[PDB]
């Protein structure tokens, strides 16, 4: 249903949730130092402003295209527990194909 | 000796002057509405987030025996639908501003607050006023929460530390309002209704008892305008029914006593010992803060406990007397509590009790200056860490306006901390600890905990 | 390799092995009593002489057709330990095809 | 008190006459080849599987210090090919029979036996004679097997009970042929070759020292014809190398002594206390079997140990003195061992040792008729359980022919067992145990095992 399309209100709500998480991660000094260090180690620069601009400049068509490209790629499936009820594995990874 | 790796730092405890940190700390602006409600902001210059909420000088102390538990039930009911917004409407509108609502209900304080971004200050003000003033308080939601609370009461679903502290408040403050639990008894929950909730909110949620405190990215004038639009309709308070008149009418009483809650097949043994401490307005509350830092706290996931500055932490970590412990300093409007809470088992409970009592009584006689300087530096550093989070800034603004009557500046707080020396610690420990009655509470595997006479005997030394 | 065909010496070896296990399992009095009880509980009668005669009368065509009909059903895969070289769950089920 | 359930059974022990069992028991037919080789068979009336093999009156006792471990290396090398069959041909010929080949090398007895069906007796005879008489003994296979044996020597890969009993033999029969181990030392394994194997085979695998025994579905005269066809090239005795002359030349000696094998980090303690026992030909070996039944054995996987009729099992199970134990009775040509082996902890070593020593010494004074009758019934029932299996019947035929020179009828064994009373048990225990030296061996966590003087003082009672 995510691949079938997102409808405006959901897109705005998810964008606000992502922006709130991004800004609340760097609110304190240790969180900001950790974010700067991880971003420089992984990439070579800190781009929180660019990440916020990318979050705000995202359209519903881009997200639908992203999920459509995701479901074509082969997934990963893990179960847990005293497993006494399970559909067979071949039909598990068929519903996205 | 390494040249670059051995400068600047040494293990000798020396007093630190925190005066240059005061140049860039922000200022608090307070505006009092004609309602009696104070609006207090603290603008952090480049903040992106905002914590804002309503702090109320009310709680479980100001209830009666008939409606004990109404204030805790109110935070179950209040978020279940208002007269202008439904459950789903409130959920969608809160989700779209990217934050979360939260609530705490103490014995003497209550807060409802929102952690949002800076663009959603007015929306958060409107939402908070909407739940606070125009709630549905539907009987179906009351029935839908009563059964869940009754199931978790029948299961005894409680934290162990909260269980011990509720027993401690009940036995130390017998026959006073502070001895009631916030949750309330089972019968009041079994016979709760909408009328009691309406009467409690009408009586206690008034103008002179409410602070709207906001920290982070917020303008003071705009919050004044928004609060006058939204929270301008709260009733004022009669002079005969103020907070001080209620404090005078039903005062706190401390009784030296003992309680244990024994279980037949438990594993842990949690215990707390407290003395009658200081109220919030006592000037001896700052030395009690320093003494609580001197006692400290420790849990066994740390491995540097044997190199601690605190002698109690050193003793417990080296001899393995407890899995975890902490020293607490609780302050109320007209009394307080000071002591140590810890978790052990039945074979180490007496030795842990002896370590607590021997380290408490030792502060009356021998206090060295290095420990006091270390604890002052640690307490000032802990106060600077709270300035980093806007949630703690807003919480401190609300608490300080409710219980001190004013916003204590940071320079005054540093000066009041720096005036504490070893003679002051010895005097305060002599006043509060030496040869005084204490309150003892335990729960779990407590068959080997010493009785009250053992604890009473070890509050003084016969050798001096 | 088993379904493609079994030689006469290999079939004789396996028939002798199975007949040896069957006639060794009932050589003692407790083993004989256990076999009698298990057979009567499962099927209502015990006769290991019929089992031995069916083992002796097996030809290579019978075993080849049995394994061919057995490979036409569903397989079953179970792995223990740390699985750092589990290739594909779906492909190993399709190897028999 | 159910009428149908409480008839024909009661717990009071009474003597049981086992005479009507012997009517249906098969008889043994013995023939002698001209080279001295005996062929003995016992025909079970309705059988399908047959076991058969060669029992040789030889072992590690009849070696020297230069070639110790040749007999155990023989069972490593004898299955790697012959002069008529290669490795793969031998494999397919064995697996066509639908059976197993197995070998066992002891101190005074060696076996090479097979387990087949009743239609493959002749092929088994042919392959056994081909393995035993026409083996390749290739040097390359010897070099391949030596690396495996040396690697398991240097890893110290051994059963704990095997280690304890080897230490007990080496300290009890020191400066005797029986004191050597079957596997042999590191130097002899490292410096062994084809010629020592060939000389051992030619010296000790002669005519009258070998017995061809078969049991199950086998015909006697047909096996005699096959044995004369296959084993006819076996050489006969030289008078200077008979078993009796070798026994007289190098007899066994028993010395009271102590040994332990202490490890720095071992969970378990395994100990054995042994006295000088009886030989195969000693008439008091039957009461030693009755006494070994009286002591019994136990492991902690049994939950009814406290209800046992054996007093030692009662004490060990009730007090929890050990994890497992078992009384043993080893017989040899001129000597033997008798005592209790058990697995315990370091904190229960002295209590387990006292239980063993006190139960052994009590048999010289306090023997009840009920325990004797119970142990005799248990012994005869255990003898009948060996008759149920073809492998045990064949092993019994070969061993009885090798160590007694005959085949004892079951009627005579029952009459010998039935002649043992409480007086005979008292006299045998007084001869073998009371105030005698013993041998004590231990391994693992043995720091709390008592020394020799503690064990030696508890062989006698000063109270009487
Ligand atoms: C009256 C004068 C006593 C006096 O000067 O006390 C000072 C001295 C210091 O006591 P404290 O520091 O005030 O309190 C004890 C600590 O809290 C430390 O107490 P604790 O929890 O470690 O346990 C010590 C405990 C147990 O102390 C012991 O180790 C046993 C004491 C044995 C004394 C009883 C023997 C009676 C005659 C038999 C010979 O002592 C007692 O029961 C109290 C004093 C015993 C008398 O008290 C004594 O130890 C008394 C000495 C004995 C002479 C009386
Ligand atoms: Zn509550
Ligand atoms: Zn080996």
């Amino acid at each position: 249903s995510l691949a079938k399309g997102v409808t405006d209100v959901q897109l705005a709500t998810a964008k606000n949730m992502a922006l709130g998480e991004l800004r609340a991660s760097v609110a304190t000094a240790p969180g900001l130092a950790a974010a700067v260090g991880s971003s420089v180690l992984a990439t070579g620069k800190f781009s929180a402003n660019e990440v916020a601009a990318a979050l705000s400049g995202l359209t519903a068509a881009d997200v639908t295209s992203y999920v459509n490209a995701m479901i074509k790629t082969a997934p990963t499936f893990v179960t847990y527990g005293n497993l006494s009820s399970l559909p067979r594995v071949d039909s598990i990874a068929k519903r996205f194909a | 000796d390494a040249n670059p790796f051995l400068r600047f730092s040494n293990p000798r405890p020396s007093p630190i002057d925190h005066t240059p940190l005061l140049s860039t700390l922000p200022e608090t602006r307070i505006t009092t509405l004609p309602n009696g409600l104070r609006v207090a902001t603290e603008a952090i210059p480049f903040a992106e987030t905002t914590t804002l909420g309503i702090w109320i000088n009310s709680g479980s102390r100001f209830e009666t025996d008939a409606n004990n538990g109404v204030a805790h039930f109110l935070e179950h009911i209040l978020f279940k639908g208002t007269k202008n917004r439904s459950v789903k409407e409130l959920e969608v509108e809160v989700e779209n501003m990217g934050g979360q609502l939260n609530a705490y209900t103490g014995r003497e304080q209550t807060c409802y607050y929102a952690k949002v971004m800076g663009k959603d200050v007015g929306k958060a003000v409107n939402i908070l006023s909407d739940i606070l003033l125009n709630s549905n308080l539907d009987a179906r939601a009351i029935d839908k929460e009563r059964d869940v609370i009754l199931r978790e009461m029948e299961e005894v679903n409680k934290q162990t530390s909260e269980l011990v502290f509720d027993h401690l408040h009940a036995t130390a403050f017998q026959y006073s309002p502070l001895g009631r639990t916030i949750l309330g008894p089972v019968e009041n929950i079994k016979s709760i209704n909408r009328d009691q909730l309406v009467e409690y909110m009408k009586t206690h949620y008034r103008g002179p008892r409410m602070v709207l405190a906001a920290a982070g990215a917020v303008n003071h004038d705009e919050l004044v305008k928004l609060a006058s639009d939204a929270f301008g309709s709260v009733p004022d308070e009669d002079a005969a029914t103020s907070v001080r008149s209620l404090l005078v009418k039903e005062p706190s009483r401390f009784t030296g006593s003992y309680v244990h809650d024994r279980f037949p097949d438990a594993s842990e043994c949690c215990m707390a010992v407290a003395f009658k401490g200081a109220s919030w307005t006592d000037p001896d509350s700052i030395p009690l803060m320093v003494m609580q830092t001197m006692l400290g706290g420790w849990d066994k996931n740390s491995t540097v406990g044997k190199h601690s500055s605190s002698a109690l932490v050193q003793t417990v970590a080296t001899e393995g007397l407890a899995d975890a412990f902490m020293a607490f300093n609780t302050n109320y409007h007209d009394t307080g509590l000071f002591g140590v809470y810890g978790v052990t088992d039945r074979d180490r409970s007496e030795d842990f009790a002896y370590a607590i009592m021997s380290n408490l009584t030792r502060m009356c006689f021998e206090v060295r200056d290095a420990d006091v300087a270390r604890a002052k530096n640690q307490l000032k550093a802990s106060l600077m860490f709270f300035q980093d989070s806007t949630h703690h800034v807003a919480e401190s603004i609300g608490r300080e306006l409710l219980v001190y009557g004013r916003r204590i500046p940071k320079a005054e707080m540093f000066a009041r901390i720096d005036a504490v020396d070893a003679n002051a610690i010895r005097a305060v420990a002599d006043r509060f600890i030496y040869d005084q009655d204490m309150a003892v509470a335990s729960a779990g595997d407590v068959q080997f905990v010493p009785d009250y006479n053992w604890f009473r005997r070890r509050s003084y030394w016969l050798r001096y």
